């Protein structure tokens, strides 16, 4: 089966270089085109560039043309978006896509994407605080506690809860902006009343650009 | 450039509902357009090409058509599944351009939140800042009013929300409002009260809790 992978985003300074990487199996990129779409965050998407591998003939979007280079290696099925001058209105989600080729110009398999995110702000872990469920939790009902993830850079985290054994009744929502400019989540759950007390509550926050890796216990407030 | 003209920016129907998005070519493209889906997280995953033609594993309700310059991606059957956004493509002249995206929600019964509310962690307190969460669970409609009150002083610019992605089980939603304040001024206060307004509650509910207590 088709398959495309992209590789080589990160954080990386405003005016610096980037080169992104997209393998292509299951096919030869001398068959097709190959492009560079990206998705700004919460916004839609946008073509970046395209290339002919077996020519190396090459198209731009407006933005990006001077600044970003295309390119492929047909002997490594592999194509490359060489990004310069970086500034933040480049900070995206990087897709790499193909054209159908042989009359076929849809867009028809894509690599899940790279982000790129393109800023001053050094990295920072999260510190982790409970949640804890209230002690006027209704006997025999349901209660809800959970972890807040506060003050990391860059996105994203993962969230889980007792090493993924917890997951009906999770919800980790989606990071905000703080005024400072670093970002802060919440996980909750919600769990029987009676499990509080004996029951254990972790969470497992994982912030891989900064390295950092905390379990969180999370029980009522003595 | 030719433009693609996308309406509408999002719409809500029930599971077994009709749904059409409509996109207008800003010239003539022929019938050199597809159809994209994109759920969360995401890849772009393509649904129709040439206009009309149904792609590769694409379920049959959904259909594109073509007359002029209109393009329309139907929707005959709407499923929990297809909760996404949907973009047009003209692919007739370089560069390629999208449509803006429709933003495709699942209209399902009314549900009252479960409201909860959390007071700062001591450990939180010892760096200088409070959080205060208020946590509304498993709701529909989206649309919620939440407001802070702080020794019954409704605050202002201080409170940011969050809300979840519609739950693929059920079709409802789940938010979080957090309340920061600095460590002294959360220790000058006493109630912290968070107040929640929604269609399927007959009158607001406040849960609040005592500093200390
Ligand atoms: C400072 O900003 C005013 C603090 C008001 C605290 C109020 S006064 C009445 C309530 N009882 C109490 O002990 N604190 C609350």
């Amino acid at each position: 089966e088709v398959q495309l992978v992209e590789s080589g985003g990160g954080l990386v300074q405003p005016g610096g270089s980037l080169r992104l990487s997209c393998a292509a199996s299951g096919f030869n990129i001398k068959d097709t085109y190959i492009h560079w779409v990206r998705q700004a965050p919460g916004k839609g998407l946008e073509w970046v560039a395209r290339i002919y591998p077996t020519n190396g003939y090459t198209r731009y979007a407006d933005s990006v043309k001077g600044r970003f280079t295309i390119s492929a290696d047909t002997s490594k099925n592999t194509a490359y978006l060489q990004m310069n001058s970086l500034r933040a209105e480049d900070t995206a989600v990087y897709y790499c896509s193909r054209w159908g080729g042989d009359g076929f110009y849809a867009m028809d398999y894509w690599g899940q994407g790279t982000l790129v995110t393109v800023s001053s702000a050094s990295t920072k872990g999260p510190s982790v605080f409970p949640l804890a469920p209230s002690s006027k939790s209704t006997s025999g009902g349901t209660a809800a506690l959970g972890c807040l993830v506060k003050d990391y850079f860059p996105e994203p985290v993962t969230v889980s809860w007792n090493s993924g054994a917890l997951t009906s009744g999770v919800h980790t929502f989606p990071a905000v902006l703080q005024s400072s400019g670093l970002y802060s989540l919440s996980s909750v759950v919600t769990v029987p009343s009676s499990s509080l007390g004996t029951q254990t509550y972790i969470c497992n926050v994982n912030h891989k650009p900064s390295n950092t890796k905390v379990d969180k216990k999370v029980e009522p407030k003595s | 450039d030719i433009q693609m003209t996308q309406s509408p920016s999002s719409l809500s129907a029930s599971v077994g509902d009709r749904v059409t998005i409509t996109c207008r070519a800003s010239q003539d493209v022929n019938t050199a357009v597809a159809w994209y889906q994109q759920k969360p997280g995401k890849a772009p995953k393509l649904l129709i090409y040439s206009a009309s033609f149904l792609y590769s594993g694409v379920p049959s309700r959904f259909s594109g058509s073509r007359s002029g310059t209109d393009f329309t991606l139907t929707i005959s059957s709407l499923q929990p599944e297809d909760f996404a956004t949907y973009y047009c493509q003209q692919h007739y002249t370089t560069p390629p351009t999208f449509g803006q995206g429709t933003k495709v929600e699942i209209k399902r019964t009314v549900a009252a939140p479960s409201v909860f509310i959390f007071p700062p962690s001591d450990e939180q307190l010892k760096s200088g800042t409070a959080s205060v969460v208020c946590l509304l669970n498993n709701f529909y409609p989206r649309e919620a009013k939440v407001q802070w009150k702080v020794d019954n002083a409704l605050q202002s610019g201080n409170s940011q929300e969050s809300v979840t992605e519609q739950d693929s089980k059920d079709s409802t939603y789940s938010l979080s409002s957090t309340l920061t304040l600095s460590k002294a001024a959360y220790e000058k206060h006493k109630v912290y009260a968070c107040e929640v307004t929604h269609q399927g509650l007959s009158s607001p509910v406040t849960k609040s809790f005592n500093r200390g207590e």
